[PDB]
C-alpha cells in the first residue's frame, strides 16, 4: 500500500520484488518505433492476473488505467499533483479503498483529456483527415 | 526468562541487519556507497525499514 499510494497519484512503482498487480514494460527502444508499439493500452500495459490480491480485482482493470493516463503528461512535465491525494490503508468492513481509487481514476482522465484537446489538438488532424 | 528468548527478538535483528551492512559493503567509498545503505532500505517489515530511514539521512551528508 506504499507501491499503490505511488502508482496512482504518479506514473511510477516503486516495487523491489515485483509482487505488484501492475508492471510496466519497455516499448520505447532504439529498434521498437512510435508506429510499432501502436496504441500502449493492447501491448505496453498488461495485467498480472494472480498479482492482484482479489480485493482489489472490483477496480483491478481500472487501476492500471490510472497512472498510464498520468504518464503520458509526465513525460512532458513530472507534476501531475492531484488534490486526491491521501494515504491508503487497506479496511475490511468498509469499502474506502474503493472510494479513493475512483476519486484518482476519473481527475487523471480528466487531467489527460484537458492536455491532450489542448495542446497536441485532435480536432485539426480529424478536419485535415 | 527462560533464559532471555524475548531478549533476542528486541536484538538480534538490529545486529543481523547491521550485519548486512557490514557484510554487502567492501572497500566502497562514494556513490557506490550510498547505492549500498540503499541495497537494504526497501524491506517489507517497517522494524529494519525504519533503522535505515535513519542511516541513509545520515550517510548522506
Amino acid at each position: 500500500f506504499e507501491v499503490l499510494e505511488k502508482w496512482i497519484y504518479r506514473g511510477i512503482i516503486h516495487d523491489p520484488y515485483s509482487e505488484f498487480m501492475v508492471e510496466e514494460h519497455e516499448l520505447r527502444k532504439e529498434r521498437i518505433q512510435e508506429d510499432y508499439n501502436d496504441k500502449y493500452w493492447d501491448q505496453r500495459y498488461t495485467i498480472v492476473q494472480q498479482q492482484i490480491p482479489s480485493f482489489l480485482q472490483k477496480m483491478a482493470d481500472k487501476i492500471l488505467s490510472t497512472g498510464k493516463y498520468l504518464n503520458v503528461v509526465r513525460e512532458c512535465g513530472h507534476d501531475v499533483t492531484c488534490p486526491v491525494a491521501k494515504e491508503i490503508i487497506y479496511t475490511l468492513k468498509e469499502r474506502a479503498y474503493v472510494e479513493q481509487i475512483e476519486k484518482a481514476f476519473n481527475y487523471a482522465s480528466k487531467v489527460l483529456l484537458d492536455f491532450l484537446m489542448e495542446e497536441k489538438e485532435l480536432v485539426a488532424h480529424l478536419r485535415s483527415i | 526468562l527462560r533464559r532471555l528468548l524475548v531478549w533476542t527478538y528486541d536484538p538480534k535483528i538490529r545486529l543481523k541487519t547491521l550485519a548486512a551492512l557490514v557484510d554487502h559493503c567492501q572497500g566502497r567509498k562514494g556513490g557506490e556507497l550510498a547505492s549500498a545503505v540503499h541495497a537494504y532500505t526497501k524491506t517489507g517489515d517497517p522494524y529494519m525499514r525504519s533503522l535505515v530511514q535513519h542511516i541513509l539521512s545520515l550517510v548522506s551528508h
